[PDB]
């Protein structure tokens, strides 16, 4: 019972960092869409 | 004149400062979104392991 409720965490905070580490590649993901946005509202502010 | 030379100058100093800035905080995102690839790669890899595990 001790090697089922470790391997029930284990799994457990699995989980969890992989949901954080899904909120973290949208968090990059938005990201780069702020460097793209940023880029061409630069880019815009350069030209004229 | 000279304020205005003054400013000149001041806003100058500061432009070529935030395109500096600019530069480098992209350069540290590239290299923090690579260090993240590699540990989902590894996590992958781990999670792999614990699949076959959950057969062990």
């Amino acid at each position: 019972k001790d090697l089922n409720e470790l391997q029930a965490l284990i799994e457990a905070h699995f989980e969890n960092r992989k949901k954080e580490e899904e909120e973290l590649v949208s968090l990059k993901d938005r990201i780069e869409r702020r460097r793209a946005e940023r880029a061409e509202q630069q880019r815009i502010r350069n030209e004229r | 004149s000279d304020k205005l030379k003054e400013a000149e100058t001041r806003a100058e100093f500061a432009e070529r400062s935030v395109t500096k800035l600019e530069k480098s905080i992209d350069d540290l995102e590239d290299e923090l979104y690579a260090q993240k690839l590699k540990y989902k790669a590894i996590s992958e890899e781990l999670d792999h392991a614990l699949n076959d595990m959950t057969s062990i």
